[PDB]
């Protein structure tokens, strides 16, 4: 009952050398597209906490 | 759409503002927070009233009617009516341990619209993406023990640097602070992303040849979070955070550090604490608990592998191997070791958001990137 386990770990080193790889170019890629995503909802807050020091100093 | 896709973020956008508001029936401290506490990262970020039980009690409401009328336009309008009762129904028990009808009513009506005519997970999202904001611009604090105004946060750092002399003290203040958000752990946050974005793009590819046309090979790929972190992040969040606040809620009605030893993510430098074993224990868990989860997931939601021979089939595509159905097992040798193996490698980087601890509890954070590569593809595809 530990020789499934040997083959659930000896199946999945089997899968990640069959897996493509994001190497140099779409790394970059897909980086440069989750860092634009997350700089537009980012400064979302930021302008929360801009508007609210105000609203806060006032309430 | 181009003016579209940006108004009905902007409607969504101006929605999680106004209900970032805070009710006026009555000012406590955290005592009736302590159970909104953790759910934080749940739908949104307040310790009071703002998006209590939107959107998710309306399916799950659905899911109850659905389940009792198994053992379309009257079902979708009472689906908000449903759904919006049973929010205002458990605020009363948050009020006794007004305003919220209209409130959640249009925070789910508004994105029900944009999920019917033209957006759950991008609430977690913006709860994220703010936070990692707010942790990194930090000026607003009464001065403590030391510092003006500041929390050690960047721009803390970046009005200290000349006023305040001494680097060498300096750095390793910065490197070795412990109750702020620090130098050393922004750069965490951005190590787990630029891990989580090259570990996203882990993919197998398959072959397809459509039926009568030589040679279009629309590839289909199988990822490594063949389930998005969605369905086992939440699956994780959603045991974790209800567990704990009823070990708060049931050891004062009838405990917080008395049944620690199993429970806690731990968020300390020096790890090798004195209750070693409880970090095997919660590796355990965080491994083997949401890789449970995955691979009981993809057996009911639909995108199993004997369910995806089905929809390939439908849409005239076949393989380039063997027969009309042996295509079942040519990827099912891939298919449950990567929800197997692609739920135990996302809990691995859950846990190594928190061992080193990137920004938070490593829920949210890890949680977040998915949102941000599901609305990624909806942005490249139209
Ligand atoms: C809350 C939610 C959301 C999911 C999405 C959601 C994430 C998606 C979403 C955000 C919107 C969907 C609904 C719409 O599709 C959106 C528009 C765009 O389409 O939804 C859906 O509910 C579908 C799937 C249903 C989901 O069940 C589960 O997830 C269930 C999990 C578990 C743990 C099952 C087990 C193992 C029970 C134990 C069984 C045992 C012990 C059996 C015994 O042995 C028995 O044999 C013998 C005895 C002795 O007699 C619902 C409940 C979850």
């Amino acid at each position: 009952f530990v020789e499934p386990s040997r083959q659930f770990v000896k199946d999945s080193i089997r899968l990640v050398k069959r897996c493509t790889k994001p190497d140099r170019k779409e790394f970059q890629k897909i980086a440069m597209a989750t860092a634009i995503g997350f700089a537009i909802m980012g400064f979302i807050g930021f302008f929360v906490k801009l508007i609210h020091i105000p609203i806060n100093n006032i309430i | 759409q181009f003016k579209e896709k940006v108004l009905w973020t902007a409607i969504t956008l101006f929605i999680f503002l106004v209900c970032c508001q805070i009710p006026l029936f009555g000012i406590m401290s955290s005592d009736s927070a302590d159970p909104f506490y953790w759910m934080r990262v749940i739908l949104a970020s307040n310790r009071g009233t703002l998006m209590e039980l939107g959107i998710s009690p309306i399916v799950t409401s659905g899911l109850i009617m659905q389940l009792l009328a198994g053992a379309r336009a009257l079902f979708n309008g009472a689906q908000k009516l449903f759904g919006m009762i049973i929010t205002i129904g458990q605020s009363i028990v948050y009020v006794m341990t007004l305003l919220i009808t209209i409130q959640l009513f249009v925070a789910g009506l508004i994105v029900l619209l944009l999920d019917e005519l033209l957006g759950i997970s991008l609430f977690i999202a913006t709860n994220i993406c703010e936070t990692i904001v707010w942790k990194a611009f930090s000026p607003t604090t009464v001065n403590t023990g030391r510092g003006m105004e500041f929390e050690g946060a960047i721009i803390a750092l970046f009005h200290l640097l000349a006023t305040r002399t001494d680097k060498v003290r300096a750095l390793r203040e910065a490197f070795y602070r412990q109750n702020l958000p620090n130098l050393m752990n922004l750069i965490a946050t951005i190590f787990v992303f630029a891990v989580v974005i090259y570990f996203q793009g882990f993919r197998v590819d398959l072959p397809i040849k459509s039926a009568r046309y030589r040679g279009q090979y629309n590839t289909y790929p199988i990822k490594l979070f063949y389930t998005s972190n969605i369905p086992i992040i939440l699956q994780s969040a959603l045991v974790s955070n209800l567990y704990v606040i009823s070990q708060m809620l049931s050891a004062r009605f009838s405990p917080v550090g008395g049944l620690c030893h199993y429970l806690s993510p731990p968020e300390s430098f020096g790890s090798v604490l004195e209750d070693p074993v409880h970090a095997v224990v919660y590796i355990v868990f965080m491994l083997g608990s949401c890789a449970f989860f995955s691979k009981t997931w993809i057996e009911v939601s639909g995108s199993s592998a004997k369910d995806v021979a089905k929809q390939l089939k439908e849409q005239q595509m076949v393989m380039r191997g063997h027969r009309e159905t042996s295509m079942v097992h040519e990827l099912n040798r891939y298919i449950p070791t990567a929800a197997a193996f692609g739920g135990l490698c996302i809990g691995a980087l859950s846990v190594l958001a928190d061992f080193l601890g990137a920004i938070g509890s490593g829920t949210g954070i890890l949680l977040a990137v998915t949102i941000i590569y599901q609305y990624f593809e909806i942005f490249v595809k139209e």
